[PDB]
């Protein structure tokens, strides 16, 4: 207030390049004889000191500049800003308060700059490492803690002043479109609401024993053995074992974890890949030339496989590296048999055979991605125009494939689809609001009134797969842009349980079963608990 | 979706003991922690994550529906500290601006 002492005034820009004010002090606008000044250009963030003489003004090219009110209007102090340079081209970003009346408030992008009186350079501050930023919060009662962060599409970060501690935690993860966050006061009594892109609202208790929960769960990935349930997280292994809360914490920062069938111990290292009986000094070798992505085990020992950046795939303890042939691989898989079907980014499927070859490993069908499946003795190709069956002459050795089902389904084709156990049928699904179970035969693209398969009354993008399971019907999973169903295949019946809570599915969609031992079932996305659920 | 059954909730307790009073008391929690969805299509967590905190022997009377045949639901589902949540947003609509009221 410059003319009462009552009320907060406002004043913006406009597309004038002069600097424009409003005068209000009780219902409608004044506008009191001239502007007195104006201001050169145009920023964006622009906002008013702890003097009112002084007004901070930020542009589009993410600089400091100043024009004073009084005394002259351009003066000084351009000097010394941070960085210039941007991770991703933005404007400048939102300029804060304190509640104090000198110590000033300021972030910029990835980091904290909190300013004071005199031309600048006071406090920067980070709370830790990670997209580019666009939404931040704010607080005013709650004692000015201000909410921050690089990105965080999960577990949005809270900064108390002058510590670098988090007392805040986001279990309902959040999608990222709009700037709008903010915290209520609470009228005296304490606890946490606000509201964020994906359009809710998050609820949280900041009284806790401990925090950094962040970067200790992502993703989840789970060990391999026979009716025996162990879950593994972020920062490689953390123990896990049926009915018990023990938990441990060590970080070797890995990429992708994968399990082998045994209790040997496969993991990722940055820029290699490493496999061991437990891990101390964990010993390997590879031939790689750059980074790995990921890296998987097989069941039996024979070789090994895995998508690198680069065309070399290291294996250990075996001879006989794979032929490659290929610019880069993407979907890979495990098999029993001696030799490895391995889909390309080129989209020409790979032959390996262990130990030796004898053969040339090149078949480039189609410049369409190719992704498979198996189900006894034939090989399954989902191709992005037909499904292709190969017949193999031998585990030992492939050369020769022999066609048998090939059919060039409806427009808008289904991305992967999958098979059952002990079965071995045909099953073509289209993607939207329908699924038809087929016969093996040639091709057979006939329902008609014969009989009703099944029904799809959800899944629309990205449909997943499906597993044989007890007497009833068969199982369809995946949380992945929609919920997973139950139908039957002369009738209609009772379908399972929702998505977990959280949308954005982990990497692996895969679920954790027996076929016919059936009794617990996993599924998580991010920070979720104990997944345990069996039948009596 | 609720404050009418909030409503209810208040007069209708007119005759009954801690065990159906707390057990409202709690069931308050799942109104804003429940989800909507595909609605009872997916009607399925419901019965068994009102197991959660457990004052209630509600799903012990379900012992005569939720088990039945292979037509409706199977035993499943079972969590005891899982799917975490206390989440009280049921709406999956489109929005733009938001903000508290300073009262």
């Amino acid at each position: 207030e410059d003319a009462g002492l009552i009320q907060l005034h406002v004043a913006f820009i406009n597309g004038d390049v002069s600097i424009l004010n409003w005068d209000e002090q009780d219902q409608e606008f004044k506008l009191s004889h001239v502007p007195v000044l104006k201001t050169m250009q145009s920023g964006i963030r622009c906002f008013v000191q702890v003097l009112k003489r002084y007004y901070v003004v930020c542009t589009s090219n993410c600089t400091l500049t100043v024009w004073d009110l009084t005394n002259g209007s351009s003066n000084t102090l351009e000097l010394h800003v941070f960085n210039v340079e941007n991770d991703t081209p933005l404007a400048l970003d939102v300029f804060d308060e304190r509640s104090k009346t000198a110590t000033v408030l300021l972030i910029f992008k990835y980091s904290v700059w909190r300013l004071n009186f005199l031309p600048g350079l006071s406090v920067s501050l980070q709370s830790e490492a990670v997209g580019s930023f666009i939404t931040c919060g704010k607080r005013s009662t709650d004692g000015r803690y201000l909410l921050l962060g690089t990105s965080e599409g999960l577990i949005v970060y809270d900064l108390k002043i002058s510590d670098p501690v988090l007392r805040s935690n986001v279990s309902e993860h959040i999608e990222c479109v709009d700037i709008y966050e903010l915290f209520d006061p609470v009228y005296k009594y304490i606890v946490l609401c606000g509201a964020k892109g994906k359009q809710v609202v998050h609820v949280h208790t900041l009284r806790s024993v401990s925090g950094s929960n962040s970067h200790q769960n992502r993703e989840i990935a789970w060990v391999h053995s026979a009716d025996e349930i162990s879950v593994m997280t972020k920062a490689c292994l953390e123990p896990n074992v049926y009915l018990r809360s023990l938990m441990d914490m060590t970080r070797e920062r890995t990429q992708l974890l994968a399990v082998d069938s045994k209790e040997r111990i496969h993991l990722i290292k940055p820029a290699i890949s490493r496999i061991s009986e437990w891990s101390t000094i964990t010993p390997t070798h590879a031939a790689s030339n750059c980074k790995i992505n990921a890296i998987s085990a097989f069941n039996d020992e024979q070789i090994f496989v895995g998508y690198v950046d680069g065309v070399i795939i290291d294996v250990i303890h075996d001879t006989a590296l794979p032929q490659q042939f290929i610019e880069e691989p993407i979907d890979y898989l495990k098999q029993v048999s001696p030799n490895i079907l391995v889909a390309s980014a080129h989209s020409a499927q790979k032959t390996v055979i262990f130990q030796l070859e004898k053969i040339d490993p090149l078949q480039p069908n189609d410049q369409w991605p190719l992704m498979m499946d198996v189900s006894t003795k034939y090989a399954s190709l989902q191709e992005g125009q037909y499904i292709i069956l190969f017949s193999d002459h031998g585990v030992c050795h492939l050369d020769i494939a022999n066609p048998s089902a090939f059919v060039k389904p409806k427009d808008s084709e289904e991305y992967i689809v999958g098979f059952d156990l002990k079965n071995s049928l045909l099953f073509l699904a289209y993607e939207n609001n329908i699924i038809d179970v087929f016969r093996l035969i040639f091709s057979c693209n006939q329902l008609r009134y014969e009989q009703i398969c099944e029904e799809e009354i959800a899944q629309k993008a990205k449909i997943s797969y499906l597993v044989a399971t007890d007497d009833g019907t068969m199982l369809a999973m995946g949380f992945e842009n929609g919920t997973l169903e139950l139908f039957a295949v002369e009738n209609r019946k009772v379908q399972l349980i929702y998505s977990i809570e959280e949308v954005h599915e982990h990497c692996i969609r895969q679920l954790l079963f027996s076929p016919c031992k059936l009794l617990l079932i996993s599924c998580a996305e991010q920070l979720c608990f104990w997944n345990v659920t069996h039948m009596r | 979706n609720t404050l009418q059954q909030l409503k209810f909730y208040k007069p209708y307790i007119c005759d009954n003991d801690p065990k159906y009073e707390r057990l409202v008391n709690a069931i308050l929690d799942f109104l804003p922690k429940i989800e909507e969805n595909l609605i009872c299509s997916k009607y399925t967590d419901l019965l068994r994550i009102a197991l959660m905190a457990e004052d209630e022997a509600i799903f012990e009377e379900a012992h005569k529906q939720v088990q039945r045949f292979d037509d409706r639901v199977w035993f499943t589902n079972h969590g005891r500290f899982h799917q975490h949540r206390q989440i009280i947003n049921l709406g999956d609509n489109e929005g733009r601006h938001a903000v508290y009221l300073h009262n």
